[PDB]
This record gives structure tokens, C-alpha cells and sequence, in this order.
């Protein structure tokens, strides 16, 4: 989920709002 | 270690700038 | 426990706070 | 929703937590 | 204290707030 | 290291989260 | 992407997020 | 500047970049 | 240094910046 | 208190250390 | 590791306190 | 830089006002 990809690199913007409702 | 607890508080905070009036669910197990 | 206003950001951060493991949903829009 | 409970207005501990998951 | 309890493992709220005045 | 100054960073904030009127003492080396 | 009004601290947050590896500069004054 | 563009008013994602070095 | 209103959490965040290892006190109520 | 001092007017550096402990 | 992300935001927004009106330009690769 | 300095150890005000413009 968001932790396990966000927390071990760096989530930019564009991979950020994937996870918008 | 709290580093991932600190990471969550700045994915929500993001989440909360990016997402705007959309909005989110925000779910540390999933 | 204290009673606030929350809004925002301080929302969001108070969400992440007590909802914990459960997570949360911040749907602003209604 | 949220906005109009506890921005608005004053939300407590429990109102708060009709928002977890 | 608060940096030696709630630095090494995730305090809650209810953990927190006995650090208030 | 700073992560131990990065979490007090979160710390004071919470506090003021959840202190709110009745304030806080922080105190790291206590 | 949504548009909103960014002031302040948001307004530092979304350019250290936007920009990335450039960095930025936040000149208020203008 | 940047003031007046973004906070405001309301810019879109390629004015806020104008502000990226 | 700049001199300027602080409020809240920019308030907090002042005075865990300012006072380091001292710590500080936020009294709101005064 | 420190909210009438730094927040409603504006403290300088020497007022804000003044609730340091 | 996102430790340095993560100081990288504490550091704009402690620069955005500190420097005020006078701005800052914030360079991660300088 | 910035991150060289203040990211392995604490940066004071008077240290993080040296990167002001
Ligand atoms: C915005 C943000 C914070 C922390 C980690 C990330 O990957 C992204
Ligand atoms: C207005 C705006 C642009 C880009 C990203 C955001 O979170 C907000
Ligand atoms: C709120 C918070 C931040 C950092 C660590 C904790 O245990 C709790
Ligand atoms: C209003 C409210 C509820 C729960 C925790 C807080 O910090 C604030
Ligand atoms: C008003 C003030 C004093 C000291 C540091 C700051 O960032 C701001
Ligand atoms: C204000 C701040 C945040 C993170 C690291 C530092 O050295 C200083
Ligand atoms: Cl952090
Ligand atoms: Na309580
Ligand atoms: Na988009
Ligand atoms: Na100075
Ligand atoms: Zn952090």
C-alpha cells in the first residue's frame, strides 16, 4: 500500500494521487 | 523505531494538499 | 480529552492521530 | 460531513472517530 | 520521558495526553 | 541523526493537538 | 491534479513537493 | 509573485512550477 | 532574525526551534 | 501570556525565550 | 529510506519561519 | 549543502538563518 511504497522511496506527486478518492 | 509512524504523518498531510476536495481514505494496512 | 475546533491540516493530523491502525477517511466535499 | 462537525463546529473524541475506518 | 517513551514506540493519544499540563 | 529532533518536531505538535487550552510543558531532557 | 488556494506553510509544502530534486525559491516579498 | 498568484489567487500546477529553480 | 506574528502550531513549532534542548512551555490560557 | 505577546502583537527573539524553561 | 525526504521537509518549513519575508531559495543538490 | 548539514545533525536557528536570501 501507501506505506510500503512511499515510506522506502520517495512518492512524487503524480504516484501521490493514485491514492485520491 | 517511529520512522514509518513520522512517514504516515507526512503521506496524510500530502494526501491532504494533493487530493483536495476529492479527498482520501488513508489505510496503513492495505 | 479537549473539545476544538479542527480544520485542515490540524484535521487531518487529529484523524491520523485517534483513528490510528483503524486509518481514516477525510472526504471534505461531504 | 466532517467539515460541518468538527471545523464548524466542535466535534468530541467519539464524533471524531465516525471518520476512522 | 516523552522523547524516550513515544521516539522508540508509537504513543497514542491517551499516551500523550499525560504529558499535558 | 536528526530523527530524534524530527519526532519532537511531531511531539510538540501533537501536544498541541491534544493539551489544547490546558497547555504543555516540554521538557526533552526530563 | 486539483487547484486550490496554497498560502504559508502550504504554499512551502506544495513547492518542496512539486519541485522535487530542483528545489525552489519562496520570495513572499515578491 | 508568488504570493499574489498562488495564494491569493489560485494557480494550476504549471505556474506553481514557476517558482522551481 | 525576522520579527512576525506566531500563532499556533508556527507558535509551537517557534519555540521548539528557538529553545532547543532547554524545552519550552506553552501556556495558552496564559 | 505568550499568545497576547507573540501571536496577537509580534515578539522579538528575546521575548519568544522567555518561555523557554 | 525516505528519512531525508522526510528532514528535507522540516527543513523548508523551519527556513519558511526563520527567514520570513526575506525568503530563502531551498537547493537539496547544493 | 543544506541537507549535508542539517540532516545529520541539528541545525540551530542561528545555523538555518545562513541559507535565508
Ligand atoms: C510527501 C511524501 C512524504 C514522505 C514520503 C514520500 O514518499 C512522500
Ligand atoms: C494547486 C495545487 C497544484 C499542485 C498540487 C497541489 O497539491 C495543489
Ligand atoms: C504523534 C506522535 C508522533 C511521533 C511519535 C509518536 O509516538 C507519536
Ligand atoms: C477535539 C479533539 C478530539 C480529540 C483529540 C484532540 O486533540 C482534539
Ligand atoms: C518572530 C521570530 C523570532 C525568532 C525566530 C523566528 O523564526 C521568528
Ligand atoms: C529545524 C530542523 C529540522 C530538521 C533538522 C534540523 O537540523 C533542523
Ligand atoms: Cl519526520
Ligand atoms: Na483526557
Ligand atoms: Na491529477
Ligand atoms: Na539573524
Ligand atoms: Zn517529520
Amino acid at each position: 500500500g501507501i506505506v510500503e511504497q512511499c515510506c522506502t522511496s520517495i512518492c512524487s506527486l503524480y504516484q501521490l494521487e493514485n491514492y485520491c478518492n | 523505531f517511529v520512522n514509518q509512524h513520522l512517514c504516515g504523518s507526512h503521506l496524510v498531510e500530502a494526501l491532504y494538499l494533493v487530493c483536495g476536495e476529492r479527498g482520501f481514505f488513508y489505510t496503513p494496512k492495505t
